């Protein structure tokens, strides 16, 4: 069924227009949505079909105190993304409250898209954590969608912010968002600003315009993550079918990324797998172990060597994990698209459930705990205090995220058969 | 050859027969399953073919299959099986792709019967992945409203671990059946057919492609024992379907009555705590024997994947037991 | 199609308004030439004055009415039908058979248009005074109008758009015939015209509909000039009509499109289901 | 039978003028009434046929204290509308009295048109409630027509004024008009100034010149409401055919409007029905429930999907209503005309009975009751007092309209089988 992408907040909308533009070039689409003349792909899922071959994506763009959405509008692709579905603080509470007054009409916008699609499987949020406006509103919307669509699923391409630690209330914001995300999100793919910045310094000399260039990197992750859906085959022809293997227990639903040719601008599958498992190609910053790993390679891959390649990696032992889960590593292939450069003829991506991300969660929890004891930045803005006089949703979030940390380390333990 | 290639298009029929009857398109089988869940889960002794035909038409319109020649798109048709007693539609439902005339020369009765054996295997091994994916569908979509009742959360996690242990068995046997039974055989077939000049070498090579699928899969009379043990796993998946169904069914049933009880407020629920505290042990033991039985069957099957043919089966045992969770005495 | 299947509605409403007063008279009490001149008047008056082969339409009677299916004292109520003079070369496609299928479809839908105009003229009779009759009036109407809208835009119009393609892609005049007879027979079967039981549920439902519209107007002309003849008769009619309506819906529901009209009728969920059969 | 449109009052004549111009453009007619060269339609009903293809509409234009009718005359379409049938206060009583002196010659004008027609079904009044001159005169004329044509029918495209509440006597005027309309009008279609003004603020920035642009909206309502008659179809080929379904009990004969693409300046029937049932598309401002709903769709509509569409709308259950009535919603289809833009290829409308309009009636009865206790605006002008010394027609109207309110809420009750 078709997927609706609920891109919200300034940062989320930034990664959103880049994701859609990436799929515009990748598919046979021009900046006006008309089928390209020069143009085998399952464009049903991601692009709604208009009668005159205007392939308009099912993008829901949510703006709050709009500054960059006007820049999105005055772009060549504005005609391309036209469901006509854009409806008008730096604090999570302010974002939640501002969402709470606009919930109904943005949900009618959700309804219209869901209705126009013959069916609907997934809501894919380009969420920004501690994004001022993006956070809070995204958490409220996340709490709303699950109730209205109990059967359906939410994925979140969450860009977890680590900038070497300006917004001072980041730990508080992220703490609350993670509570809502831990209990009310079926899947999350975690990305890290510091990790992508370090990769940026590696592959290029860009340091100061970090945000503009890293948009490309996250766009590549996002497009490649869906390529198996966007193009037919024998397996992972549906999102849930893909998610199931990646996501073994509900709580530990945060997925690590990696891309083999980070400098994608012939290599055999053995080379691509090994190279990827190395920590440099990973895009995220007591024993620790993966829970389960998946790989998708798109290019001129010989078939008989792929399963032998799994054999060879099994001899190498690069990815060390002894989790409760008996899930092995999942070697998969997808179709590299035409019309774009095919440089680095073979190129792959990995999604894996790794306990290391618990460390990143605990870093922001550590910052929050220190800030909470100092009590320096409660904000205490009348919005903050009236919306939370008790300020006990923060403590509820702290215990919930602490449960998540403990659950991760319990998964590391041999006895996650018992309660985690 | 030159006239069958153009007039009655043996090439395009053999080209799309993988895409539809060997699940090559995949998107098509997904969308067909998605819309055809209710009728099949309903006992198909009441069901009849015309409904399946009508839904299949719009399924073909929904997928990219429509972007094909209408002759092949019309030859395909749903087939009822023998109406097995006390059964559900999922066990008796198979595509046929009736063929008569020139192309039937290549695609004989023996070919159709062996394609039906192949489809019998792939429909199980495809249904059960989507079954387990519906298990994970219900798991994530019931857990997200049931974590204000931590009584259930602890038992809930035990169901989660078994379901996501079952995911890997299939999703590994899938990338086996995909790129080691239905792409290498197809590439072999395709080259040997496109290069041919005598038509007898089309026929006697397409039959080799058939009889190599039947051996790279477990359908051969000698891998039948390995398939017979695989039947146990393919059974235990739908056993978990019924179990998972019950544990959520009555648990959530009580939760709904609790909401109506607080609405009456807007002692009976202490009796419901009573039945809860006596129900937790029995369900826990049931799930425990389920997990142990699954371990006992999968370990014996995984060791049964010794070097026997070793083109793909010892390799597949490696696939299954990567990280050496099994063979370390579990 | 324009005349037998009634695509043009101008011509039929103008024909009916001018004709019904003649129609109410029984057989042997009306004259064919009166109706013939009236048809000429209505046909030229309508906006159906563009097409060429309109000038030869022959009003003819059907003596045995629905007994013909494999009252006598009613003409215009139940014995009216169009006929068409076919040229010899075309007499092939439109022959006695095909033209008779055109007729027995047209006459059957003539009853439907007839009861619809009856209920609407019966309503303007009044545009205490117990509103049960009014309550009965909508249900009866929307049954008629929903059955007809189903007939209008599910079977006739779409399947004719298919026939206009099949005879556009036919190669010979045995395939034109195969397509034509397939169309006419298929449309008759997909309509409620064809049934093993003849859908006598429908005959009796429209029978009590005509009884109510006749008698209702009878007391109303008495009324401008009390509840035993008003409310008691309405509730008897309401009971019988609801009973046969649900019996009809149940039978259309056993039938494996088909029962979508039942789901149409119980849209909002009033009387969504009363007696689940077996 | 042909329909005659009795457009009266300044506002009513403005909307009738715009409506006839709308059907001039829509049909094959130029501003002089001559058949257009560029030109399949049933023009018999709404346009009288002259010998030299002057399609003059059966418009009866009634002016009282004329100001805008001179403007109507000095227009390009004056030659279009020439039956030569125009015959020369802000109070309902003043308008009623001014009509009572001229009744005979205006009714002779009515007679001539009824005569020149081959046949007559209906009188369609572009009436203005509390329209100063329009009201009172419209009520008197409404009382005359039913007596003089007992068999024939009167519909009223009544523009109930709600402008957030200048005329001080609005409740009194409207109260009297609703009494005459409740007992002496066969059908009424409700429109609201504030509702369409809110729609205007939605779709456009127009606020101050509300009247001029809202004319377009009401013209679209009025033309689309008749399109099934004006163009041949298979059902609803006569006005009474459509009216009978829309009105299930005689007292409750007021009809709510709706239009799917309010911004009509491909969408399947599933979308257009779904969108239409939302309250934003509705053009009107204890349980409450519809009595009966009807929908007409004009465009590139596939046929096999329409019944399935009604099925889908039924599972969606958006417009759930539990009235004494059994009447179900109806998907009907009409022909989009040529020569005009086909933007939003599929575009639809709904006419329905909703008990909510009882609230709008009760608001003006509330204003009237408050004003009646205060006696602030009895007017007491010698016209007002001599015409109504008792002032008891106002109380008769109050009890009649109160019966109507009670009947609405009784229709909401399960037992409208009993007397309402």
């Amino acid at each position: 069924r078709e997927i609706i992408t609920l891109q919200l907040g300034q940062c989320g909308n930034q990664i959103g227009f880049e994701f859609w533009k990436q799929l515009c070039a990748e598919h046979g689409i021009s900046p006006e949505g008309i089928v390209e003349e020069f143009a085998t792909d399952r464009k049903d899922v991601f692009f709604y079909q208009a009668d005159d071959e205007h392939y308009i994506p099912r993008a829901v763009l949510l703006d709050l105190e709009p500054r960059v959405i006007h820049s999105i509008l005055n772009s060549p692709y504005a005609k391309l993304y036209n469901p006509e579905n854009i409806y008008l603080g730096n604090n999570w509470a302010s974002g939640f409250s501002q969402g709470e007054k606009i919930h109904e009409d943005i949900f009618d916008i959700i309804d219209r898209e869901a209705d126009g699609s013959d069916s609907l499987e997934g809501f894919v949020l380009c969420h920004s954590i501690a994004g001022g406006t993006g956070s809070g509103l995204g958490s409220y919307l996340l709490e709303r969608l699950n109730d209205r669509y109990p059967k359906k699923l939410v994925q979140t391409y969450s860009v977890f912010p680590n900038q070497d630690e300006d917004v001072v209330v980041q730990p508080y914001n992220s703490l609350l968002t993670l509570k809502r995300l831990t209990q009310n999100a079926d899947c999350v793919v975690v990305l890290d600003n510091t990790a992508l910045n370090r990769i940026a310094t590696d592959r290029l000399h860009i340091q100061n315009p970090s945000f503009s260039q890293i948009n490309q990197l996250v766009s590549t992750i996002m497009s490649a993550s869906t390529t198996t859906l966007r193009y037919p085959g024998y397996m992972n022809n549906d999102l849930i079918g893909l998610i199931a293997s990646l996501i073994p227990t509900p709580r530990l639903h945060f997925l690590m990324t990696g891309y083999t040719p980070l400098t994608t601008d012939k290599t055999t599958v053995l080379d691509v797998m090994r190279r990827l498992l190395q920590p440099k190609n990973v895009m995220v910053s007591t024993n620790h172990c993966y829970i389960a790993i998946l790989n998708i390679i798109q290019g001129e891959v010989d078939p008989t060597q792929v399963h032998k390649s799994l054999q060879r990696i099994r001899e190498r032992k690069l990815a060390n994990f002894i989790p409760w889960g008996p899930a092995s590593i999942q070697v998969a292939l997808s179709r590299k698209s035409p019309y774009l450069p095919s440089a680095h003829r073979v190129s792959g991506l990995m999604m894996a459930n790794h306990t290391s991300i618990s460390s990143l969660f605990e870093r922001t929890c550590r910052q929050y705990d220190k800030l909470r004891k100092r009590e320096a930045f409660l904000e205490q803005f009348r919005k903050e205090d009236m919306f939370k006089d008790n300020f006990d949703e923060m403590d509820t979030s702290r215990e919930i995220v602490q449960q998540l940390i403990d659950e991760y380390h319990a998964a590391t333990r041999p006895d996650y058969i018992s309660w985690g | 050859l030159d006239v069958l290639n153009k007039k009655y298009s043996l090439l395009d029929h053999m080209q799309a027969m993988r895409r539809y009857l060997l699940l090559g398109q995949g998107d098509f089988i997904r969308h067909l399953m998605d819309l055809l869940k209710p009728e099949l889960v309903r006992p198909a002794t009441t069901l009849y073919q015309h409904n399946l035909t009508g839904i299949l038409e719009t399924a073909v319109r929904a997928t990219n299959a429509q972007f094909d020649s209408p002759e092949i798109l019309r030859r395909l048709d749903v087939r009822l099986l023998e109406v097995s007693p006390g059964d559900t539609g999922w066990d008796v439902f198979s595509l046929d792709y009736h063929v008569d005339g020139p192309i039937a020369t290549v695609f004989t009765r023996e070919c159709m019967s062996h394609y039906l054996r192949v489809f019998n295997f792939l429909w199980r091994a495809k249904r059960m992945e989507y079954i387990l994916t519906d298990i994970r569908k219900g798991h994530m979509c019931n857990a997200k409203l049931l974590r204000n009742m931590p009584e259930f959360s602890g038992v809930l996690h035990q169901c989660h671990i078994l379901a996501s242990e079952m995911v890997h068995f299939i999703h590994q046997m899938q990338y086996y059946i995909t790129f080691e039974v239905l792409e290498c055989s197809w590439d072999e077939l395709w080259n040997k057919v496109q290069q041919a000049q005598d038509l007898d070498h089309i026929i006697a090579a397409h039959e080799v492609f058939l009889d190599t699928i039947i051996s790279r899969c477990l359908l051969d009379s000698d891998s039948r024992a390995l398939l017979n043990q695989l039947r146990a796993v393919f059974d235990q998946i739908i056993e978990l379907q019924n179990a998972q169904d019950a544990i959520y069914r009555a648990a959530l049933e009580e939760l709904q009555r609790r909401l109506q009880f607080e609405e009456k407020k807007k002692e009976e629920e202490n009796k419901r705590i009573g039945e809860f505290k006596e129900s937790i042990p029995k369900m826990c033991s049931q799930l425990r024997i389920l997990t142990h039985f699954y371990q006992g069957i999968v370990q014996q099957f995984l060791v049964l994947l010794t070097t026997s043919s070793d083109e793909s089966l010892r390799f597949l045992s490696f696939r299954l037991d990567f990280n050496e969770h099994y063979k370390a005495r579990e | 199609k324009r005349y037998f299947l009634m695509d043009q509605g101008d011509f039929f409403v103008h024909f009916m308004d001018l004709a019904e007063e003649e129609l109410r008279k029984p057989v042997e009490d009306i004259t064919p030439p009166r109706l013939e001149a009236l048809l000429e008047l209505a046909l030229r008056m309508s906006t159906a004055n563009t097409d060429p082969f309109k000038d030869d339409l022959k009003i003819d009677l059907m003596p045995h009415d629905l007994i013909t299916q494999l009252e006598l004292a009613l003409s215009g109520l139940e014995a009216f039908s169009f006929d068409y003079i076919v040229k010899w070369p075309l007499s092939l496609i439109i022959n006695r058979k095909a033209l008779t299928r055109y007729q027995m479809l047209f006459r059957h839908m003539f009853y439907c248009k007839h009861v619809e105009r009856q209920l609407c003229s019966v309503w303007i009779s009044n545009k205490q005074w117990f509103a049960g009759a009014f309550t009965l009036r909508q249900r009866m109407l929307n049954f008629v109008q929903n059955i007809q809208y189903y007939m209008m835009f599910e079977v006739m119009e779409p399947t004719w758009h298919i026939l206009e393609k099949n005879l556009k892609s036919a190669s010979n005049i045995d395939d034109v015939l195969g397509h034509h007879t397939g169309f006419l027979d298929t449309c008759l079967k997909d309509c409620m015209l064809t049934n093993p039981e003849l859908l006598k549920v429908f005959s009796k439902l429209m029978s009590v509909c005509v009884m109510f519209t006749n008698c209702m107007q009878k007391f109303t002309q008495s009324m401008k000039l009390l509840v035993s003849g008003f409310e008691a008769t309405i509730n008897k009619f309401d009971k019988n009509f609801s009973a046969h309506l649900l019996d009809l819906l149940a039978r259309l529901s056993i039938y494996s499109g088909m029962a979508s009209v039942i789901s149409r009728l119980d849209f909002n969920g009033f009387y969504t289901e009363r007696l689940e059969r077996l």
